[PDB]
RNA sequence: GAAGAGACAUAGAGGGUGUAGAAUAAGUGGGAGCUUCGGCGCCAGUGAAAUACCACUACCUUUAUAGUUUCUUUACUUAU
RNA sequence: GGUUCUUUGUAAAGUGCCUUCGAAGAGUCGAGUUGUUUGGGAAUGCAGCUCUAAGUGGGUGGUAAAUUCCAUCUAAAGCU
RNA sequence: UUGACCUCAAAUCAGGUAGGAGUACCCGCUGAACUUAAGCAUAUCAAUAAGCGGAGGAAAAGAAACCAACCGGGAUUGCCUUAGUAACGGCGAGUGAAGCGGCAAAAGCUCAAAUUUGAAAUCUGGUACCUUCGGUGCCCGAGUUGUAAUUUGGAGAGGG
């Protein structure tokens, strides 16, 4: 936030005029565009989904996420990874229930 | 985290105390339920407790509830619309286990006085938590009338082998404001406290006394 | 690199208009004259470490005891997040 | 009908529904292609035509849509192959006849 | 375009169409030769992002390895030495098939340059590359001078020094703290750290 | 692919021990009618329990459907 | 230096403000495991095999993990 | 019958190119043991010798998926230093970097992802003539399964 003028402490260090410089264009290298969004959507329908997807989808559907996140952090890699994979697939079974 | 839409169950209620009322008439109070049905849940091993919950208005404006205590205790209870009984008439009563339970079912529920701690659960106990209601010490300098009302919107959450609970949130009479206000904290807290949170409840039900058999999740 | 530092890119701008003020670009296709070349652009320009403070002024004792500051901003920071701990669930039982 | 590696238009006649362009696959790649001066041309489109070719325009989508874009619902549920050839069909329909 | 759709649908490898066209071509690759001149890149987007051009002068090959480990290929699997060094079967060579497919495919046109090359395919016995080269003789590459960089002698065989993308990651050729052995080329750093720096003044 | 059998979810289906209230009573509180019936529960007896109504079904398979796939052998042919 | 080609240009480049946008590399990242290697220590890089992503996402932040932030860069393509 | 297209071939077809040598230095792969540990197996020797493949006048690296935690630096390389330090290690013998700081030298950039679509605007080759490290016209071909122009994150694009 601001610094405090001494050398120890939460927000140590010494008190300058800040300047806050203008958003590089990167630190956006990971934004959805409207092309994008598009295009993995359509492609999303083509495709249809991978057998770890099927699975994770049934597993969704009969032990419910503890289970689906454990499975899907088995087949990707990390925790983070296996949330936001079984909220996909979650998206995708609630958009099949509705209408 | 509230996984209960606010948005959708107030017009789930918009639709069904209509029901209740304007197209389905009874002149027989209508009283409105709430059920909880569990998922991957185990009572005999897990902690088992019954829970209480004060709800902010008085569901049925009907109900019995007998006092236990002295003289005093019996006479405010005419000045508080209650019943209340002497201390040696269920002394010289407490044998018969039959006619406990006859006196049990006259009463919703009953509360006891604190000169009534000791003795009340030693004669009248035996017959009278097979109906579930745990007598409450009430007393004198108390208000009594207080301590009714507060009973009175307090929810029994008694968990056993069975696991659809039904416990009534309250009528269709009084207004709909607090009834969903009623609603959303009570299955807030219960599946706030839950061990599993959201993902042990498996079904929630909102029901008319003779509405249909409808359900919301 | 970015700007951050107020002074440091104040110290910068003068630093460029000073140098503008001191070099000749010959044009494209001018006369081009001799202009004695200069081999150093940092002797020309040199960096200088600004002033800190003045060489003497008031001595201000306000009582504040730099040591028990010093104390104090290690304490602070070392229980800041025990302290925050007990403040959420305080505020949470009942 | 012919374009291979056949990722380039895979997508094509899920593009055209989506986007509500009515399309036909057709035979020849080469046949395309000799329209546009090419060797091969793997697509061809026509976004605008004379008032003269107007009515054999939309007579053509016409059967063209009754031919591709209304069955693509039915087609995207029916998986092609699994024929078999001359002697194992041969084989075959003589033990359903046996047995 | 349809380089996006290309690229987006080249990355659902397990959905019914890729694994179909997978187990056709996979097929297709090991009936042609172990390297065969491809007529066309099989992923026009991958080729392009990896700088293949669709114009004269621009080759691709495909070239299949056999998948696994590198067998120490002594007699009877008899080390002569310590026990730390008796491993015969778990060992690994230290580049990656890639690499080996750009080495083989390299020495077939040696009068061309590796550009770079990508996975297209494998089965349990090989993993299928196909290979990017460019023709430093041919003229739209000598002129147009977005390529003809790779004229410069210094280029030959980047392949068999790991000038590609696959040899620089197996180089470790990166930035940062965890490339500390491997930035400059580990052994220009072994023999930096190794010498003994002597001056006329000695310090 | 199959004889197909599970198992999973996606709808319906029914019934159920002793006692006796007023009836083969497996679970809740509700407090008295919507109803072709004045039948049924109710302020009444009573049994562990109130009994119309299950809200979910505490429990199922006895059976039907497409979603799945544990298999268990079995067949297929195009990989090998 | 100097001599010419002198529509030798409506040809190219740059610059301000507003609005809408802003595509950015997949058997790759990453993970498990095995081997090797490193000062890199619950794993420094490399390589094999299995699994295999996302898009306010991804990597890193030298102790494994969950939750919450923050900082800092922008890989899986390339020349000097 | 015929004319394409795709793929695959042949030719002492037109024009080219690779090989081998040298290898001090350079980029990789493969890879020891003698030795030390007062024995010895991990370790050490050593990511070395030998072996294999590939370059140039230098090579490689290189314009951050960097370092940092500062009031922040700012491609790469090399030197002084950090430092025989953090760390690794039968925690034995031994081994062992990096950031900051001062210097030498300094230099920045290019594609893929975008409809030219009122016009493939792009290129090899053959041939003829010339001002011949090339140019111009003509033709055949390549190329839309995408060659030019336009943009590369520092941005930048479209429109006004
Ligand atoms: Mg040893
Ligand atoms: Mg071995
Ligand atoms: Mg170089
Ligand atoms: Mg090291
Ligand atoms: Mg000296
Ligand atoms: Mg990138
Ligand atoms: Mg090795
Ligand atoms: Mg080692
Ligand atoms: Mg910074
Ligand atoms: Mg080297
Ligand atoms: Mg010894
Ligand atoms: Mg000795
Ligand atoms: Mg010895
Ligand atoms: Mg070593
Ligand atoms: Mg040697
Ligand atoms: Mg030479
Ligand atoms: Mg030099
Ligand atoms: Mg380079
Ligand atoms: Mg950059
Ligand atoms: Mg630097
Ligand atoms: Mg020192
Ligand atoms: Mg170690
Ligand atoms: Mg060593
Ligand atoms: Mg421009």
């Amino acid at each position: 936030t601001v610094k405090t003028g001494i050398a120890i402490g939460l927000n140590k260090g010494k008190k300058v005029t800040s300047m806050t410089p203008a958003p590089k264009i990167s630190y956006k290298k990971g934004a959805a565009s409207n092309r994008t969004k598009f295009v993995r959507s359509l492609v999303r329908e083509i495709a249809g989904l991978s057998p770890y997807e099927r699975r994770l989808i049934d597993l969704i559907r009969n032990s419910g996420e503890k289970r689906a996140r454990k499975v899907a952090k088995k087949r990707l890699g990390s925790f983070t990874r296996a949330k936001a994979k079984v909220e996909e697939m979650n998206n995708i079974i609630a958009a099949s229930r509705r209408h | 985290m509230s996984k209960i839409t606010s948005s959708q169950v107030r017009e789930h209620v918009k639709e069904l105390l209509k029901y209740s009322n304007e197209t389905k008439k009874r002149n027989f109070l209508e009283t409105v339920e709430l059920q909880v049905g569990l998922k991957n849940y185990d009572p005999q091993r897990d902690k088992r407790f019954s829970g209480s919950l004060k709800l902010p208005n008085c569901p049925r404006p009907n109900m019995s509830i007998c006092i236990f205590g002295d003289a005093f205790d019996v006479d405010r209870a005419k000045s508080c619309g209650v019943d209340a009984m002497s201390v040696d008439d269920l002394k010289k009563l407490n044998k018969n286990k039959k006619l406990i339970k006859k006196l049990s079912k006259k009463y919703n529920a009953f509360i006891a006085s604190e000169v009534l701690i000791k003795q009340v659960p030693r004669l009248l106990g035996p017959q009278l938590s097979k109906a579930g209601k745990f007598p409450t010490p009430v007393s004198h300098n108390d208000d009594l009338y207080g301590k009714v009302t507060d009973v009175r919107s307090t929810i029994k959450f008694q968990l056993k082998k069975v696991l659809c609970l039904a416990v009534a949130v309250g009528n269709v009479e009084m207004e709909e404001d607090v009834l969903v206000n009623q609603i959303l904290m009570s299955v807030n807290f219960f599946v706030s406290l839950l061990k599993k949170n959201w993902q042990n409840v498996g079904s929630l039900v909102v029901k008319s006394s003779m509405g249909p058999a409808f359900r919301l999740y | 690199r970015q700007n951050r530092n107020q002074e440091i890119f104040d110290a910068n701008v003068q630093r460029l208009k000073e140098y503008q003020s001191k070099i000749i670009v010959f044009p494209r296709n001018g006369k081009a004259p001799e202009a004695e070349q200069v081999l150093s652009a940092a002797a020309t320009f040199p960096i200088a470490q600004p002033a800190t403070d003045v060489e003497a002024r008031a001595v201000q004792d306000n009582g504040e005891s730099a040591f028990r500051t010093l104390r104090l901003a290690r304490s602070e920071k070392k229980f800041r997040g025990i302290r925050e701990k007990r403040a959420r669930e305080k505020a949470e039982a009942e | 009908n012919d374009v291979d590696p056949i990722e380039l238009v895979v997508f094509l006649p899920a593009l055209c529904k989506k986007m509500g362009v009515p399309y036909a696959i057709v035979k020849g790649k080469a046949r395309l292609g000799t329209l546009v001066n090419q060797k091969t041309s793997a697509v061809a489109a026509l976004t605008e035509v004379r008032a003269e070719d107007e009515a054999a325009l939309a007579k053509l989508v016409s059967t063209i849509d009754a031919n591709f874009a209304d069955k693509y619902d039915e087609v995207k549920k029916h998986w092609g192959g699994g024929i078999l050839g001359n002697k194992a069909q041969a084989k075959m329909d003589k033990r359903a006849k046996n047995s | 375009g349809a380089y996006k759709y290309l690229e987006e649908l080249q990355r659902k490898k397990q959905s019914d169409v890729l694994r179909f066209l997978q187990r056709v071509r996979v097929w297709e690759y090991r009936q042609k030769n172990v390297i065969h001149r491809a007529a066309r890149p099989t992923r026009p987007d991958k080729a392009r992002r990896l700088g293949y051009k669709a114009k004269q002068g621009f080759v691709i090959y495909r070239v299949r390895v056999r998948r696994g480990n590198r067998k120490r290929p002594v007699p009877k699997g008899a080390t002569y030495g310590k026990p730390t060094n008796q491993g015969v079967n778990e060992l690994k060579y230290q580049r990656s098939l890639r690499a080996t497919a750009e080495e083989r495919v390299g020495r077939r046109a040696a009068n061309l340059r590796v550009l770079n090359s990508y996975w297209v395919n494998q089965d349990s016995t090989y993993k299928y590359f196909e290979v990017i080269l460019v023709d430093p003789q041919h003229k739209a590459i000598r002129r147009d001078a977005r390529y003809n960089w790779i004229c410069d002698p210094v280029h030959k065989h980047r392949e068999a020094r790991g000038l590609t993308a696959t040899g620089k990651k197996s180089r470790g050729i990166n930035k940062g703290h965890k490339f500390n052995n491997t930035k400059a080329g580990r052994r220009k750093t072994w023999k930096r750290q190794n010498t003994l720096s002597l001056w006329r003044y000695r310090k």
